[PDB]
């Protein structure tokens, strides 16, 4: 009975994916607020432990992006990596004006929440 | 010299243009009161209105003086060509944001006024037309006076004439500001907020303070369907002050043998308010199929371990990002047959100033494709409609569709086709649908059902690209729903949208084939009787894309009035806020993340083409009731129509209780005078061209502003037809032309496509046929069926087309009577009304 | 004579797939955007000035 | 495979001149390392054999190819000087990009 595998996928999947949801940000969001009852539209923007920008151009680039370190969500985000859209590690010595049409747009700024 | 005016007597009714006591003696201590005598405006609130629900372009002379007289834009601004578009240059809208606060100043000003007759005991009417743009008020001239502090004034054909311009001006928008100034910075909202039921009940108190009718906001609170709209309506323009972060799925944590999940309990509807689930346990343990269905089905798993997302690509609100690497998805070109272009080009097509050619191309996308088609969501605006006018609406479409019978239905009564269907994300990883309907048993079915009427499961759809062919350089993606939703709404609707497609002879023509005399029949029907008719059809400028929330929930409401019996008031609730989570305002799997729609339509939805059927209808109709009630009442010289139009307006504006009398009337007039054909979104009219030639019905100009003041689009001339010669058929419908031609002792219509069309589905395939032989001239014999009543047409290259085609199949058959589909007779008898 | 360019011009990209021209971002946009711009040509004199530059794209490979 | 020998044979039917003069000029070795610009005038590395015809390709300063003129600027070879033209004394690529 393939009803078994497909349960077993499930469970397996929900599993797999508890492993990285509690990050003790959770649980001082949650009851912090009465009924235990919060939109979903805030669980990753207060306690997700990671980001990712996606910047189509230079421009935009240069006014969110701003040295290693940036305000976003109320936060404060350190550049980890800049990779192309190739999945080629990117440095951020190469992003200026003049380089920037040699990089292959998008770019995906993966950055850690400290 | 002309001036809109909203007039209401024993004689003449109607909001229509126009030429041309004591009582200021218990008013003037108001400060909204204009000082008699005295320093007023021009131009009215009656011609703002007027101008922005009537409009077209050319003879829009007052609402281009409007704004530049109110510093809204400078009078170069109207030199660009196609400023008024929503979809090229949308920074229109800004412009008619500067008139927010004017809008929203005015709406003071009422609530004054009235208060002031409450307090001086006046009974009357309040009109747009007495109220100056700056906000005052005069023309005490329907006023009688009473008790003092018993006065009641009305204000239903006020408000509800105003309520389209209220979201179009964006004018509440001074309430997201800290003490509700312009000047002032934005509230900071609390991140855990999600109730504003308090706030909207302020926002309506201090609004609309006078309006008789009770407001829900929250809507499983309500009465009824027509309830449900009311408050509905209310709550679209109530949603737009509070932050977007707060709507969506509402989460709670969950102990299961220990280990806590983080789950969906509710839902936060812009439309619908606050909604909460009925059956939530805490505590559970050895969750079951069911659960485990729900529970990886809900945004609440996914959004919670996933990263946070900005994406400066879109402006759509993002929500997280499922993968650490972001995946970029290219269509690849169209493979190419030779054979068939060798074969074409010696038997002598495509040579110079032919006139057929190569039109239709499978043509490429680069991997920055489905972000950019997904942001034409866009075009999506909050759009709030007239309440008295789409009530009266909802009813006379319901006539349209009280000739077929509904009721929820079991799970083994069900009927299944193509199960081969993409299950959404996450069930596309372990198969497809048809994996899931033999694994879950009857009772897993019934009890899911169960579920969802008295729950509400969000649910998560995929977005891909299509492999198509097109004579466009679009993108034509897919949206796949997730199985959970595709269950339980085809058991909610299958025997409702099965008997919309067998029954014949009806507006809706849904299911019905054009084999067999089909589309003759199908003409004839739309004919049926009408005195000097004329034939015309329009076109939907980005139907799926910015087709209202509003106008969806009335076709769902209206497509679920048939669940009487079977269902009550708070279960029908249900359904209807699953259908909105889980369809229209759900989270789509676009790349490897996750975005939110700002609304629209999903095209892989069962019951989408019935839903824009009704819309379709509903616009209709509205272009009907506009056409007759901006007619001046005078020079209509019928003394029917003119009572006709008088009975309306006083069941629109004046009347609460639906009457049923004048709705049956009003639905034979339109079937008399107004026959329609509708399909999906293509629809044909046959209009009686001497009543439409003088506002008795709709024409073209009165759908051009049905469509801007209440879908948002501009439609142009260039999609729309009309036909004075009625022996030709139709223009244009479902992708076909229309030919009178004589077979069989007598005149018959058939239908005929592009041949261009044909020829380029001929030369290029999907690459899904190259390998086999056999569904090769399977797909040959479907073009050449499609192409067989081009021999009948004048033109002998055309003809050449079907006879190219047929020699093709010979050849395909030889290098490999009724069911030999060689010779010619097979297609013959195709289109013979004797018979599948 | 302006068919046979506009149906040349899809085995042309197919191959360049095929080649894994896809692999790379900034190749495959121009290659994609150049034969859609001239799969609605009107004048047969600009589809041979693109199909240049895409018969170049192939010959720029040594594969 | 079964598609260069589907899309060549097409290749030569178009006749264009366009086209078959980068065919053969690219069948001996002088192929280009770019795209060839339709419009605003860029550059295009173009690299030759050791003295692959040159009087074919290149008359007084000016390039001729793909039925087209270009005017030279720049010459670099695989020694990364710019030389100037005894023949025997050379490296095997020549990129004469032009604008
Ligand atoms: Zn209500
Ligand atoms: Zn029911």
């Amino acid at each position: 009975d393939k009803r078994a595998k497909v349960t077993s996928a499930m469970q397996t999947m929900l599993f797999t994916m508890l492993r990285k949801l509690d990050n003790d940000a959770l649980n001082n969001i949650i009851n912090n607020a009465r009924d235990g009852c919060v939109p979903l539209n805030i669980i990753p923007l207060t306690t997700a432990a990671k980001l990712m920008v996606v910047i189509p151009d230079y421009n935009t680039y240069k006014n969110t992006c701003d040295g290693t370190t940036f305000t976003y969500a109320s936060a404060l985000w350190e550049i980890q990596q800049v990779v192309d859209a190739d999945s080629k590690i990117v440095q951020l010595s190469e992003i200026s004006m003049d380089n920037s049409p040699n990089l292959a747009w998008p770019l995906i700024v993966t950055a850690l929440r400290a | 010299v002309y001036r809109a005016f909203d007039i209401y007597n024993d004689k003449v009714a109607g909001f229509a243009k126009f030429l041309k006591e004591t009582i200021y003696n218990l008013l003037k201590d108001c400060p909204a009161v204009a000082k008699h005598d005295q320093r007023l405006t021009k131009y009215t609130m009656a011609d703002l209105v007027y101008a922005l629900r009537h409009f077209d372009e050319g003879n829009c002379d007052t609402l281009k003086e409007i704004l530049v007289t109110y510093n809204c834009c400078d009078d170069d601004y109207f030199n660009k060509k196609d400023w008024y578009d929503f979809v090229e240059n949308p920074d229109i809208l800004r412009v008619y944001a500067n008139l927010g606060e004017r809008v929203r100043q005015a709406l003071l000003k009422t609530v004054q006024f009235c208060d002031a007759m409450r307090n001086a005991g006046i009974v009357g009417v309040l009109t747009l037309d007495n109220q100056d743009l700056n906000g005052n008020w005069y023309d005490f001239g329907d006023f009688i006076q009473t008790t003092p502090g018993s006065g009641v004034p009305v204000v239903d054909s006020y408000y509800s004439l105003l309520m389209p311009i209220l979201t179009l001006t964006r004018a509440l928008t001074a309430e997201s500001h800290v003490d509700t100034d312009l000047t002032k910075p934005y509230i900071k909202w609390d991140l855990l907020k999600y109730d504003f039921t308090e706030e909207r009940l302020k926002l309506f108190d201090r609004y609309f303070k006078y309006w008789d009718q009770t407001y829900h906001p929250n809507c499983v609170n309500c009465l009824d369907d027509r309830c449900i709209l009311h408050c509905a309506n209310f709550n679209v323009l109530f949603s737009t002050v509070f932050p977007p972060t707060s709507f969506g799925p509402l989460v709670r944590k969950i102990f299961v043998d220990g280990v806590p999940f983080v789950v969906s309990t509710g839902y936060h509807f812009r439309e619908l308010g606050v909604v909460h689930n009925q059956d939530v346990n805490l505590h559970s343990s050895r969750l079951s199929f069911k659960e485990l269905l729900v529970y990886a089905a809900d945004p609440a798993m996914h959004a919670a371990s996933g990263n946070l997302l900005l994406d400066k690509r879109t402006t759509c609100f993002s929500v997280a990002a499922l993968t650490n690497n972001v995946a970029f998805q290219t269509v690849k070109p169209g493979n190419f047959n030779k054979d068939f272009y060798d074969f074409a080009v010696s038997k002598g097509f495509f040579k110079e100033g032919s006139s057929v050619e190569l039109k239709h191309f499978f043509f490429a996308q680069d991997g920055n494709a489905a972000i950019s088609d997904y942001d034409y969501y866009r075009y999506n605006l909050p759009t709030m409609c007239d309440i008295r006018q789409l009530l009266f609406v909802v009813e006379v479409v319901d006539k349209y569709f009280d000739c077929y019978d509904g009721g929820c239905i079991n799970a083994n009564q069900v009927i299944v086709n193509n199960l081969d269907k993409s299950a959404g994300f996450p069930f596309n990883k372990w198969g497809k649908a048809r994996l899931y309907y033999d694994s879950m048993s009857y009772e897993d079915q019934d009890a899911l059902f169960a579920y969802t009427k008295r729950n509400v499961i969000p649910t998560i759809t995929q977005m891909n690209l299509k492999y198509a062919i097109s004579a466009k350089n679009r993108a034509r993606t897919v949206a796949g729903v997730s199985i959970c939703s595709t269950m339980t709404n085809r058991q909610f609707h299958q025997k409702l949208l099965k008997s919309i497609a067998a029954t014949r002879g009806a507006t809706v023509v849904i299911g019905t084939s054009k084999f067999y005399g089909g589309w003759h029949n199908m003409l004839k029907t739309v004919y049926s009787d009408v005195e000097n008719p004329h034939l015309m059809g329009w076109d939907y400028p980005k139907c799926d894309r910015a087709m209202p929330n509003m106008l969806r929930i009335m076709a769902s409401l209206v497509l679920a009035r048939k669940h009487t019996t079977c269902c009550s008031l708070s279960h029908r609730f249900y359904r209807l806020a699953n259908e909105c989570a889980q369809v229209l305002s759900e989270m789509v799997m676009c790349g490897g993340s996750l975005y939110v729609k700002p609304g629209g339509t999903s095209s892989g939805d069962a019951t989408t083409a019935y839903a824009n059927s009704v819309f379709n209808i509903c616009q209709a109709v509205t272009a009907n009731v506009n056409a007759l009630l901006s007619t001046d009442g005078n020079k209509i010289a019928d003394k029917y129509v003119r009572n006709l139009q008088h009975r309306l307006y006083e069941c629109l504006y004046r009347n609460r209780d639906v009457d049923t009398d004048f709705v049956n009337e009003f639905y034979a007039y339109l079937r008399k005078h107004f026959s329609m054909m509708i399909l999906s979104d293509d629809a044909v009219v046959c209009f009686n061209s001497t009543y439409a030639s003088q506002g008795l019905v709709a024409s073209i100009k009165n759908f051009k502003s049905v469509l801007y003041y209440q879908n948002n689009v501009f439609m142009s001339e260039a999609k729309c037809w009309t036909e004075t010669d009625l022996t030709k058929g139709p223009h244009e419908f479902c992708s076909q032309h229309t030919m009178l031609v004589k077979q069989g002792d007598d005149y018959v219509y058939l239908p005929y496509p592009d041949p261009s069309r044909i020829l380029g589905a001929g030369c290029f395939v999907d690459d899904i046929v190259k390998t086999d032989g056999t569904l090769m001239i399977e797909r040959f014999v479907s073009l050449a069926i499609d192409a067989y009543p081009l021999t009948k047409h004048p033109n002998q290259e055309y003809a050449d087309v079907f006879h190219l085609y047929l020699q093709y199949i010979r050849k395909l058959h030889d290098e490999l009577n009724t069911s030999r589909y060689w010779e010619p007779e097979f297609y013959e008898a195709m289109y013979t009304p004797h018979t599948q | 004579k302006m068919s046979d360019v506009k149906c040349t011009s899809v085995v042309l990209l197919s191959v360049l797939q095929q080649l894994r021209v896809e692999s790379s971002s900034k190749l495959w946009a121009q290659c994609v955007q150049l034969h859609n711009d001239i799969l609605l040509a009107k004048d047969t004199t600009e589809a041979f000035e693109k199909m240049v530059s895409l018969l170049s794209v192939l010959l720029s490979m040594q594969g």
